[PDB]
């Protein structure tokens, strides 16, 4: 680990993850129902730390789209955030992965997708990595 | 470690980050912030000459071409030629700079004042009417 300062003099903890995300190497993981709230996700993003909007409190692409639009409206220009999805419920993935792909195609500031409660198979992970077009893929191995 | 109530997440995360910063500064930088390396902007790094002329061909590697165009020093040129996405009004879209400067036969890029970021100019020429 190393310290690095940008032009403004903001001291970052230079790390691999920090170097990739352009932010401190500290993130708020997807938490049902804590990060479900768009307000908390937007507040963490404004604070300048990575956060995952949890899908566990969302059951339809419409509800997720409304929450993501709320996050986008509340955050500043150029900000970004991730989305956390649960792998144990196939319905969650079935409605969420096409939504993430559509929002990324629209250009939404979805930095990353995290998969918790299971690691996808190789084919599914390749499908996510290729189709979704995110900056990085989070996986929570047990 | 969950004792204080209603402490804003900004405060909590800044506390953790500042703790890490001060401890790293004491251990690996000797309490001196002047020893911290300085860059224009911090981010976009994948985990994996004042006057220059570059010529693209069918066989050139896109990554090497873009790295050469960006240069070593961290600056707006670095961001222009290596940043994958640019920020719209509130959206993220593919970097127009990279897609415009995508290497192809006949493309010639002349970089002048590469050392000086403020005065740096990148002129790209292609065969037009021969």
């Amino acid at each position: 680990p190393k310290l690095i300062k940008n032009k403004s003099g903001k001291i970052f903890v230079e790390t691999k993850f920090s170097k990739l995300i352009g932010r401190p190497p500290l993130l708020v993981p997807g938490m049902t129902p804590c990060t479900v709230s768009p307000d908390f996700v937007a507040a963490t993003t404004n604070a300048g730390y990575t956060i995952e909007l949890a899908g566990g409190g969302y059951f339809s692409a419409a509800g997720m789209t409304a929450a993501i639009d709320s996050v986008v409206s509340q955050i500043e220009k150029g900000s970004t955030f991730g989305i956390n999805l649960i792998y144990v419920n196939p319905f969650m993935l079935q409605w969420g992965i096409p939504l993430i792909k559509e929002l990324r195609s629209k250009g939404y500031p979805i930095q990353f997708l995290t998969i918790g409660a299971g690691v996808p198979s190789l084919e599914v992970a390749s499908e996510y990595i290729e189709t979704l077009g995110l900056k990085y893929l989070g996986l929570k191995p047990g | 470690f969950t004792k204080v109530i209603d402490e804003p997440i900004k405060s909590i995360m800044d506390g953790i980050h500042d703790g890490h910063i001060k401890k790293l500064l004491h251990q690996y930088y000797g309490d001196d912030e002047s020893k911290i390396p300085a860059v224009e902007y911090f981010g976009g790094e994948s985990p994996v000459e004042d006057s220059a002329v570059f010529k693209a061909t069918s066989s050139t590697d896109e990554e090497s071409w873009f790295k050469a165009l960006a240069g070593s020093e961290i600056n707006w040129r670095h961001a222009s030629f290596l940043c994958s996405f640019i920020t719209q009004d509130k959206m993220f879209v593919s970097n127009p700079i990279r897609k415009v400067f995508k290497p192809s036969q006949g493309m010639v890029v002349e970089i002048s004042n590469g050392n000086t970021s403020s005065k740096t100019v990148v002129t790209l020429s292609e065969p037009v009417q021969g």
